[PDB]
Protein backbone atom coordinates (compact mmCIF):
# COMPACT_ATOMS: atom_id res chain seq x y z
CA UNK A 1 0.00 0.00 0.00
CA UNK A 2 3.18 2.08 -0.64
CA UNK A 3 4.82 2.40 3.19
CA UNK A 4 6.20 5.53 5.02
CA UNK A 5 9.23 4.95 3.40
CA UNK A 6 7.83 4.77 -0.04
CA UNK A 7 6.05 7.71 0.38
CA UNK A 8 8.79 9.57 1.65
CA UNK A 9 11.35 8.54 -1.18
CA UNK A 10 8.82 9.71 -3.97
CA UNK A 11 8.74 13.24 -2.24
CA UNK A 12 11.87 12.96 -2.08
CA UNK A 13 12.37 12.23 -5.56
CA UNK A 14 9.80 15.08 -6.93
CA UNK A 15 11.65 17.63 -4.96
CA UNK A 16 14.74 16.82 -6.43
CA UNK A 17 13.78 16.78 -9.70
CA UNK A 18 11.79 20.36 -9.30
CA UNK A 19 15.26 21.47 -8.32
CA UNK A 20 17.09 19.99 -10.95
CA UNK A 21 14.57 20.70 -14.16
CA UNK A 22 13.04 24.10 -15.09
CA UNK A 23 11.04 24.47 -17.17
CA UNK A 24 11.33 28.03 -18.37
CA UNK A 25 14.65 26.66 -19.62
CA UNK A 26 15.93 30.32 -18.39
CA UNK A 27 19.95 28.85 -18.60
CA UNK A 28 19.53 28.30 -22.38
CA UNK A 29 20.37 31.34 -23.05
CA UNK A 30 24.29 31.30 -21.80
CA UNK A 31 24.08 28.52 -24.33
CA UNK A 32 26.56 29.43 -27.45
CA UNK A 33 23.43 30.25 -30.18
CA UNK A 34 21.97 27.91 -32.05
CA UNK A 35 22.56 28.17 -35.17
CA UNK A 36 20.05 26.73 -38.13
CA UNK A 37 21.08 27.71 -42.31
CA UNK A 38 24.06 23.55 -41.81
CA UNK A 39 27.09 21.95 -41.41
CA UNK A 40 27.55 20.67 -37.91
CA UNK A 41 26.25 24.44 -37.53
CA UNK A 42 24.27 23.47 -34.25
CA UNK A 43 27.17 21.45 -31.83
CA UNK A 44 28.52 24.30 -30.01
CA UNK A 45 25.11 25.15 -28.68
CA UNK A 46 24.03 21.77 -28.59
CA UNK A 47 27.11 20.71 -26.79
CA UNK A 48 26.33 23.37 -24.24
CA UNK A 49 22.81 22.14 -23.90
CA UNK A 50 24.04 18.37 -23.10
CA UNK A 51 26.73 19.76 -20.91
CA UNK A 52 24.36 21.76 -18.91
CA UNK A 53 22.29 18.48 -18.75
CA UNK A 54 24.77 16.44 -17.38
CA UNK A 55 25.44 18.94 -14.42
CA UNK A 56 21.81 18.69 -13.95
CA UNK A 57 21.51 15.14 -13.60
CA UNK A 58 24.49 14.99 -11.39
CA UNK A 59 22.78 17.40 -9.02
CA UNK A 60 19.40 14.77 -9.32
CA UNK A 61 21.36 11.98 -8.55
CA UNK A 62 23.05 13.38 -5.58
CA UNK A 63 19.62 13.58 -4.15
CA UNK A 64 18.36 9.65 -4.91
CA UNK A 65 17.73 8.07 -1.51
CA UNK A 66 20.81 5.75 -0.66
CA UNK A 67 22.63 7.52 -3.60
CA UNK A 68 24.94 9.26 -1.08
CA UNK A 69 26.14 6.09 0.61
CA UNK A 70 28.11 4.69 -2.56
CA UNK A 71 31.62 5.26 -2.67
CA UNK A 72 32.97 7.65 -4.69
CA UNK A 73 34.09 5.57 -7.35
CA UNK A 74 31.00 4.08 -7.69
CA UNK A 75 29.12 7.44 -8.25
CA UNK A 76 31.23 8.15 -11.15
CA UNK A 77 30.23 4.94 -13.17
CA UNK A 78 26.62 5.11 -12.60
CA UNK A 79 26.71 8.96 -13.46
CA UNK A 80 29.02 8.18 -16.55
CA UNK A 81 27.36 5.23 -17.78
CA UNK A 82 23.39 6.80 -17.52
CA UNK A 83 24.20 10.57 -17.91
CA UNK A 84 22.59 10.37 -21.68
CA UNK A 85 20.35 7.94 -20.94
CA UNK A 86 18.70 10.33 -18.14
CA UNK A 87 19.31 13.18 -20.49
CA UNK A 88 17.16 11.54 -22.76
CA UNK A 89 14.32 10.58 -20.39
CA UNK A 90 14.44 14.16 -18.88
CA UNK A 91 13.83 15.39 -22.40
CA UNK A 92 10.74 13.63 -22.92
CA UNK A 93 9.10 16.62 -20.59
CA UNK A 94 9.66 19.34 -23.70
CA UNK A 95 9.06 16.66 -25.91
CA UNK A 96 5.62 17.41 -28.45
CA UNK A 97 3.78 14.67 -30.43
CA UNK A 98 2.16 17.66 -32.20
CA UNK A 99 5.17 17.92 -34.40
CA UNK A 100 7.97 15.62 -33.01
CA UNK A 101 10.25 18.19 -31.21
CA UNK A 102 11.54 19.45 -28.25
CA UNK A 103 9.90 22.58 -27.50
CA UNK A 104 12.42 24.08 -24.93
CA UNK A 105 10.10 27.42 -24.43
CA UNK A 106 10.33 29.53 -28.17
CA UNK A 107 11.40 29.14 -31.70
CA UNK A 108 15.37 29.79 -30.79
CA UNK A 109 14.93 26.48 -27.99
CA UNK A 110 12.79 24.58 -30.06
CA UNK A 111 14.67 21.14 -31.56
CA UNK A 112 13.17 19.06 -34.31
CA UNK A 113 14.82 16.35 -36.15
CA UNK A 114 16.55 18.61 -38.78
CA UNK A 115 18.03 20.34 -35.69
CA UNK A 116 19.35 17.74 -33.96
CA UNK A 117 21.14 16.21 -36.67
CA UNK A 118 23.15 18.85 -37.29
CA UNK A 119 25.54 17.87 -34.27
CA UNK A 120 27.56 15.17 -35.97
CA UNK A 121 25.43 12.60 -34.61
CA UNK A 122 23.65 10.72 -37.43
CA UNK A 123 19.71 9.26 -38.15
CA UNK A 124 20.63 5.98 -37.09
CA UNK A 125 20.56 7.24 -33.32
CA UNK A 126 17.66 10.59 -33.85
CA UNK A 127 15.10 8.26 -35.38
CA UNK A 128 15.79 5.45 -32.83
CA UNK A 129 15.48 8.30 -30.69
CA UNK A 130 12.26 10.11 -31.73
CA UNK A 131 10.49 6.62 -31.65
CA UNK A 132 11.56 6.71 -27.81
CA UNK A 133 10.31 9.53 -27.37
CA UNK A 134 6.83 8.92 -28.69
CA UNK A 135 6.60 5.63 -27.34
CA UNK A 136 7.50 7.02 -23.56
CA UNK A 137 4.89 10.24 -24.15
CA UNK A 138 2.42 7.63 -24.88
CA UNK A 139 2.64 5.72 -21.75
CA UNK A 140 1.27 9.29 -19.63
CA UNK A 141 3.17 8.22 -17.10
CA UNK A 142 2.41 10.11 -13.62
CA UNK A 143 5.29 12.40 -12.57
CA UNK A 144 6.08 10.25 -9.52
CA UNK A 145 6.90 7.54 -12.29
CA UNK A 146 8.86 9.46 -14.20
CA UNK A 147 10.78 10.59 -11.58
CA UNK A 148 10.87 7.04 -10.38
CA UNK A 149 12.68 5.79 -13.77
CA UNK A 150 15.18 8.53 -13.86
CA UNK A 151 16.47 7.21 -10.38
CA UNK A 152 16.00 3.74 -10.95
CA UNK A 153 17.85 4.48 -14.66
CA UNK A 154 21.10 5.71 -12.65
CA UNK A 155 21.71 3.28 -10.05
CA UNK A 156 21.77 0.49 -12.10
CA UNK A 157 24.01 -2.60 -11.01
CA UNK A 158 24.90 -3.77 -14.41
CA UNK A 159 26.60 -0.63 -15.34
CA UNK A 160 30.48 -1.50 -16.69
CA UNK A 161 32.94 -0.98 -13.56
CA UNK A 162 30.61 -0.70 -10.31
CA UNK A 163 32.54 -2.16 -7.61
CA UNK A 164 29.52 -2.78 -5.00
CA UNK A 165 26.87 -3.86 -7.39
CA UNK A 166 25.55 -5.83 -3.69
CA UNK A 167 24.60 -1.77 -2.51
CA UNK A 168 23.41 -0.36 -5.82
CA UNK A 169 21.33 -3.46 -6.11
CA UNK A 170 19.88 -2.91 -3.03
CA UNK A 171 19.53 0.48 -3.89
CA UNK A 172 17.56 -0.03 -6.56
CA UNK A 173 15.59 -2.56 -5.58
CA UNK A 174 14.10 -0.20 -3.50
CA UNK A 175 13.59 2.13 -6.09
CA UNK A 176 11.83 -0.47 -7.69
CA UNK A 177 9.42 -1.97 -5.60
CA UNK A 178 8.55 1.65 -4.84
CA UNK A 179 7.57 2.15 -8.54
CA UNK A 180 5.49 -1.56 -8.40
CA UNK A 181 4.24 -0.49 -5.88
CA UNK A 182 3.22 3.50 -6.41
CA UNK A 183 1.34 1.87 -9.95
CA UNK A 184 -0.99 -0.75 -8.03
CA UNK A 185 -1.59 1.83 -5.68
CA UNK A 186 -1.94 5.20 -7.58
CA UNK A 187 -1.96 4.39 -11.56
CA UNK A 188 -5.84 3.54 -11.88
CA UNK A 189 -6.67 1.29 -15.08
CA UNK A 190 -6.53 0.58 -17.73
CA UNK A 191 -3.23 3.26 -17.98
CA UNK A 192 -2.11 0.92 -15.65
CA UNK A 193 -1.72 -2.16 -17.41
CA UNK A 194 1.46 -3.79 -17.69
CA UNK A 195 2.71 0.06 -16.75
CA UNK A 196 6.05 -1.38 -14.89
CA UNK A 197 7.06 -4.12 -17.78
CA UNK A 198 6.91 -1.45 -20.45
CA UNK A 199 8.91 0.71 -18.39
CA UNK A 200 11.41 -1.44 -17.63
CA UNK A 201 11.73 -1.96 -21.40
CA UNK A 202 12.48 2.08 -22.47
CA UNK A 203 15.06 1.18 -19.74
CA UNK A 204 16.22 -1.48 -22.23
CA UNK A 205 15.22 0.88 -25.30
CA UNK A 206 17.95 3.64 -24.12
CA UNK A 207 20.47 0.93 -23.47
CA UNK A 208 20.64 0.55 -27.18
CA UNK A 209 20.91 4.53 -27.38
CA UNK A 210 23.17 4.98 -25.00
CA UNK A 211 25.05 1.91 -27.48
CA UNK A 212 24.96 3.52 -30.56
CA UNK A 213 25.45 7.42 -29.13
CA UNK A 214 28.82 5.92 -27.58
CA UNK A 215 29.61 4.41 -30.87
CA UNK A 216 29.14 7.61 -33.17
CA UNK A 217 31.09 9.68 -30.11
CA UNK A 218 33.93 7.69 -30.74
CA UNK A 219 33.86 8.12 -34.44
CA UNK A 220 34.02 11.77 -33.79
CA UNK A 221 36.16 12.05 -31.19
CA UNK A 222 38.91 10.87 -34.00
CA UNK A 223 37.94 14.60 -35.62
CA UNK A 224 39.83 17.53 -34.00
CA UNK A 225 37.48 19.62 -35.19
CA UNK A 226 34.42 18.62 -33.98
CA UNK A 227 36.19 18.08 -30.32
CA UNK A 228 37.26 21.08 -30.05
CA UNK A 229 33.65 22.59 -30.03
CA UNK A 230 32.72 20.47 -27.06
CA UNK A 231 32.95 20.93 -23.84
CA UNK A 232 35.42 19.70 -20.64
CA UNK A 233 32.42 17.95 -18.54
CA UNK A 234 31.24 16.69 -22.12
CA UNK A 235 34.68 15.29 -22.84
CA UNK A 236 35.61 13.93 -19.85
CA UNK A 237 31.75 11.89 -19.24
CA UNK A 238 31.80 10.82 -22.95
CA UNK A 239 35.44 9.95 -23.32
CA UNK A 240 39.08 11.65 -24.43
CA UNK B 1 40.06 6.46 -14.73
CA UNK B 2 40.10 10.21 -13.03
CA UNK B 3 37.30 12.23 -13.44
CA UNK B 4 38.28 15.49 -11.98
CA UNK B 5 35.01 17.91 -12.92
CA UNK B 6 32.32 15.15 -12.47
CA UNK B 7 34.20 13.89 -8.84
CA UNK B 8 33.62 18.00 -7.80
CA UNK B 9 30.62 17.66 -8.97
CA UNK B 10 29.41 14.92 -6.77
CA UNK B 11 31.52 15.75 -3.68
C1 LIG C 1 16.99 19.16 -26.51
C2 LIG C 1 16.74 17.75 -25.74
C3 LIG C 1 16.40 18.01 -24.27
C4 LIG C 1 15.13 18.81 -23.92
C5 LIG C 1 14.86 18.92 -22.44
O1 LIG C 1 15.81 18.80 -21.59
O2 LIG C 1 13.68 19.10 -22.10
C6 LIG C 1 18.10 16.86 -25.76
C7 LIG C 1 17.89 15.45 -24.99
C8 LIG C 1 18.32 14.33 -25.86
C9 LIG C 1 19.47 15.12 -26.65
C10 LIG C 1 20.27 14.30 -27.77
C11 LIG C 1 21.12 13.12 -27.10
C12 LIG C 1 22.05 12.36 -28.19
C13 LIG C 1 23.07 13.41 -28.95
C14 LIG C 1 24.21 14.14 -27.96
C15 LIG C 1 25.17 15.23 -28.77
O3 LIG C 1 25.94 15.67 -27.66
C16 LIG C 1 24.29 16.32 -29.54
C17 LIG C 1 23.11 15.75 -30.41
C18 LIG C 1 22.21 14.61 -29.69
C19 LIG C 1 21.42 14.20 -30.86
C20 LIG C 1 21.27 15.35 -28.56
C21 LIG C 1 20.42 16.56 -29.09
C22 LIG C 1 19.61 17.34 -27.99
C23 LIG C 1 18.64 16.39 -27.17
C24 LIG C 1 17.42 15.93 -28.22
Amino acid sequence: KLSEEQQHIIAILLDAHHKTYDPTYADFRDFRPPVRMSPLSMLPHLADLVSYSIQKVIGFAKMIPGFRDLTSDDQIVLLKSSAIEVIMLRSNQSFTMDDMSWDCGSQDYKYDVTDVSKAGHTLELIEPLIKFQVGLKKLNLHEEEHVLLMAICIVSPDRPGVQDAKLVEAIQDRLSNTLQTYIRCRHPPPGSHQLYAKMIQKLADLRSLNEEHSKQYRSLSFQPENSMKLTPLVLEVFGN
Amino acid sequence: KNHPMLMNLLK
